[PDB]
RNA sequence: CCUUCUCAAACAUUCUGUUUGGUAGUGAGUGAUACUCUUUGGAGUUAACUUGAAAUUGCCUUAAA
């Protein structure tokens, strides 16, 4: 049922997103131009959130580094508005809980405000990549059968090998050395992983099961953060045991 | 570095180490993102790994008392960060 | 059977909306718990054992005392249940806070009372002085049941139900 | 089969790509 | 049943100093004084007042089932 409340609530929740990112593309107008006359400031940072909760600002000024990418819902209340649901629509990262690498270079840099508020973002290090590949991804495959609207888990190195023949790449920890020492363009590496589907932290809807949803309804809310003002410098946390739980 | 015989086949890898009288046959798979089965039960499964996890636990225990040693070791921070192995 | 007046007027009671506006207020007030007081008290059991008190609040619940907060008068809103053992108990709050011009109300059950509260059971929670963050979240929850309950359940006084 | 005698075989049944002993289980 | 742009660079090393930036509202109505404008198009600006966030018709789905 439609509950008149809830209405109400999307649509304020979802006007936050858009003057939000309106304002945000006026950022992304006069550090586009540098046509600054009068601004805040024509730097972009970083905010490096880490655990006691130790904090810091940067800036990236790439330098191609490869921010690693785990979306989870939020802000719970909100319609997608268009420029949001398609920057996200290019990583594909609606049906939600998708775990995906992203290489961000100055042109990836300030198209991030964006997506700020809805994947939370970090650097990641190797184990993080090497087992969380090693449990997961997947890939669309054709041969000798199959028309083939399926994806097949990873084992067969005639596929690895085989799709990889491309660029003279067997065995997948190639491509380790393609992402973590980001090797040529890295695309075709996470284009081929088919890019991965995270179990959610803790599983819902029981007894004990409630009492972690809440806890994490707490320190969720609270190390998410938004500035919202279009100079929202981007949040930067660790999520490598961040993923020795939810991978 | 106290073993004896290593086998292999289709199925992941057997090593084989004696301690002492009883001797140790055991198994590692080969590491995929492979999915489960999705039918058969962890519940039997989940309980050989409450008690038999826990034989290994004073089995590790009264196993660092062999020569003396901090039972369970210390790792570094950056050997599983960056590796995350018997490393 | 047909029933006096002064029953059935028990019977009509606030909406699932209202009603819930009411929780999503008191659901602020709980008076605090057990393990609260030995909480706050142990702590400073340490402090002031080793090494500036601002008025609390809760929801005024006690029966007895629901009663005397009102003829006073002091209270604001009240809560009253639908479903008492002795059905006697509360039959006359409705009137009295009536004469006397009080924002009574009418909460079905006294287990969702009771619950607010700490206990299993009130079958009266009211409150009077309200913290300012709410203050105006009051003064339009009781304009609301004057406006839903009060203002076209005059009927209820006449018209035995059954 | 470095450990199935304790010899250390010598590079000559190895140096990729010859052949080497095919499997040789324990049993 | 929603939760709010809580900071920047620059300059000079002084337990702080200097300097430039960065801020669009709930609405309704009181109004005596001006500025400015442009061809009637009245546009932007000028003291300071009342108000229960009051009223009437200014062309992603684990926040499920």
């Amino acid at each position: 049922f439609v509950r008149a409340e809830s209405i109400v609530a999307k649509t304020l929740a979802t006007s936050r997103e858009k003057e939000r990112i309106k304002r945000v593309s006026i950022l992304e107008d006069k550090k586009a131009k540098n046509e600054t006359q009068h601004i805040a400031s024509g730097k972009d940072f970083i905010l490096k959130i880490t655990e006691g909760l130790i904090r810091e600002k940067t800036t990236y000024d790439g330098k191609p580094a490869l921010l690693f990418i785990v979306r989870v819902r939020g802000p719970l209340a909100v319609n997608i508005p268009n420029k949001a649901f398609k920057i996200l629509s290019l990583l594909r990262l609606v049906e939600t809980n998708t775990g995906v690498f992203v290489k961000l270079t100055k042109n990836v840099y300030p198209l991030l405000k964006v997506i700020a508020p809805y994947v939370v973002i970090g650097k990641p290090s190797l184990s993080s990549i090497r087992s969380l590949i090693q449990k997961r991804g997947r890939i669309i495959y054709k041969g000798e059968n199959e028309a083939e609207p399926h994806e097949i888990v990873l084992n067969d190195n005639n596929i690895v090998e085989e799709q990889l023949g491309d660029h003279g790449i067997i065995c997948v920890e190639d491509i380790i050395h393609e992402i973590a020492t980001m090797g040529e363009s890295f695309s075709v590496c996470n284009f081929f992983l088919q890019p991965f589907k995270l179990n959610r932290e803790v599983s819902g809807f029981g007894s004990l099961n409630r009492l972690r949803k809440i806890k994490q309804r707490e320190a969720e809310s609270r190390t998410r953060q938004f500035s919202n003002a279009a100079t929202a410098p981007v949040i930067e946390v660790d999520i490598d045991s961040l993923l020795a739980k939810l991978n | 570095r106290l073993v004896r015989k290593v086998f292999v086949s289709i199925k992941g890898v057997y090593y084989q180490a004696n301690i002492k009288g009883e001797e140790v046959r055991w198994l590692v798979p080969f590491k995929f993102p492979e999915n489960i089965p999705s039918d058969v039960d962890f519940r039997i499964m989940l309980t050989f790994l409450e008690f038999y996890s826990t034989l290994l636990h004073f089995v590790l225990y009264k196993l660092y008392t062999d020569s003396g040693l901090i039972y369970p070791p210390k790792l570094d921070l950056k050997k599983d960060k960056i590796i995350s192995g018997l490393s | 059977l047909k029933v006096p007046p002064t029953i059935a007027q028990f019977q009509y009671t606030l909406d699932r909306n209202t009603a819930a506006e009411t929780f999503k207020l008191f659901n602020k007030y709980r008076p605090e718990t057990a393990a609260e007081k030995k909480e706050r008290l142990t702590k400073e059991a340490a402090a002031v054992a080793e090494g500036a008190s601002p008025k609390p609040y809760a929801v005024k619940y006690g029966l007895n005392h629901v009663v005397a907060l009102i003829e006073n008068k002091k209270a604001k809103l009240v809560l009253i249940a639908n479903d008492v053992d002795p059905i006697e108990l509360v039959v006359f709050l409705p009137a009295l806070c009536k004469k006397m011009g009080v924002p009574y109300a009418i909460v079905k059950g006294k287990a969702r009372l009771g619950t607010l509260v700490n206990q299993k059971t009130s079958a009266v929670a009211a409150l009077t002085e309200v913290r300012a963050e709410d203050e105006a979240a009051l003064a339009k929850l009781v304009s609301t049941i004057d406006a839903n309950f009060a203002d076209k359940y005059d009927e209820v006084k006449k018209h035995w139900g059954g | 089969d470095c450990i199935n005698k304790g010899e250390l075989v010598p590079a000559n049944k190895y140096l990729p790509g010859e052949a080497l002993p095919p499997h040789l289980s324990p049993w």
